[PDB]
C-alpha cells in the first residue's frame, strides 16, 4: 500500500505506516531499526528498502551511510551493507531491480557521487558521479533511464537535471525545470517526470509541473494548495499522493491527491502526525 | 534546520 517509512517531527522518525485509498485506513508495521529522517524509500522484488538518511535525535545527527531491507510477510528488517558513504537528503531510482543511491550529503560535503546496489548479491558499487553536487535531488525512472532532478549543491538550489544512461554510464544534462526545486517531490506519472513542491531558496511551493521526454519540455500542471518540501511523493490508482512535508512553519499532515485527467488536487487523509523527510515506496 | 525540511 502507500507505506512511509522515517521522517521528523521534532526528531527523526522510526514510524512504519501504510494508507490505502481504497480502503481510507492506514497499517502499522515493525519500526525502523534505526530512526531515520531525509531518507528514500523503494521497492525491489516486493521487498522495501529504506536507503541513506540521518538520525537527527536529541544526542546526535548521524548521516546514515546504511541500507535496510523490509519484507512485508517476513516483516523483518535486515542490514543490507552500507554504501560507499552516508547520504542525508538522498534519491533513489530502480533500474532493473536494481537500486541507484544519488548525492546527498555527509556533514559539510554535499555529494555529487552515485553508486549502485543489487538485491539478489547485497552489494554496492561505485558508479559514475552526477555533473552537479545534489542533496535534496529527486529522482525518477524512465525507459529505465534514470533522472536526477533539482536539489542544492551547498550554496545554489537548482532546476537543472541530468541523465544518467546505464549502459553507457553517462551523466549528461537535459533541459532544466522552470521552477527551482531542492527537496521537490519528483516521480513519474503517464510519462511525465513529475516535480512537485519543493523549496527554491524563499518559499516552499505550490506548484507542479512535468517533463516530457520526446518534446524536452517541462509543463505547470494545476498546483497542491499547500506549499510543501520534503515531502514524500508516490502515484497510487495513476494517481498523485503527496505525503507531509514541511511549509515554513508547520509540519504536515496533509495528504495530497492530483488526478491528472481532471487536473485537480484533493485532500485525501491527514496523517496520524505532521512530519517531514520520510521515504516513500509501495509493495 | 535545513529550512526545507524543517529539522
Amino acid at each position: 500500500l502507500i507505506y512511509t517509512a522515517g521522517g521528523y517531527f521534532r526528531q527523526s522518525l522510526s514510524y512504519l505506516e501504510a494508507y490505502n485509498p481504497s480502503d481510507g485506513t492506514w497499517l502499522r508495521l515493525a519500526d525502523l531499526q534505526v530512526p531515520r529522517s531525509g531518507l528514500a524509500g523503494c521497492v525491489v522484488g516486493g521487498l522495501l528498502y529504506a536507503v541513506g538518511g540521518r538520525n537527527n535525535s536529541p544526542d546526535g545527527n548521524t548521516d546514515s551511510s546504511a541500507l535496510d531491507c523490509y519484507n512485508p510477510m517476513t516483516n523483518q528488517w535486515s542490514p543490507c551493507a552500507p554504501m560507499s558513504v552516508p547520504r542525508n537528503r538522498i534519491g533513489v531510482g530502480v533500474i532493473d531491480g536494481h537500486i541507484y543511491a544519488v548525492g546527498g550529503s555527509h556533514g559539510c560535503i554535499h555529494h555529487n557521487s552515485v553508486e549502485r546496489y543489487e538485491p539478489e548479491r547485497d552489494e554496492w558499487h561505485l558508479v559514475a558521479p552526477m555533473l552537479t553536487r545534489r542533496i535534496g535531488v529527486g529522482v525518477a525512472v524512465l525507459n529505465r533511464l534514470l533522472y536526477a532532478v533539482g536539489g542544492f549543491d551547498g550554496t545554489n538550489r537548482l532546476n537543472s537535471a541530468e541523465c544518467y544512461y546505464p549502459e553507457r554510464n553517462e551523466w549528461r544534462m537535459i533541459t532544466a525545470m522552470n521552477t527551482i526545486r531542492s527537496g521537490a517531490g519528483v516521480c513519474v506519472l503517464h510519462n511525465c517526470i513529475y516535480a512537485a513542491g519543493g523549496y527554491d531558496g524563499q518559499d516552499q511551493l505550490n506548484s507542479v509541473e512535468r517533463y516530457d521526454v520526446e518534446t524536452e519540455t517541462w509543463t505547470f500542471v494545476a498546483p497542491m494548495k499547500h506549499r510543501r518540501s520534503a515531502l514524500g511523493i508516490t502515484v497510487h490508482q495513476g494517481r498523485i499522493y503527496v505525503l507531509g512535508g514541511y511549509d515554513g512553519h508547520t509540519f504536515l499532515d496533509s495528504v495530497e491527491c492530483y488526478d491528472p485527467d481532471t487536473d485537480t488536487w484533493s485532500e485525501v487523509t491527514r496523517m496520524t502526525s505532521g512530519r517531514s523527510g520520510v521515504g516513500v515506496a509501495v509493495t | 534546520x535545513d529550512p526545507e525540511t524543517g529539522e
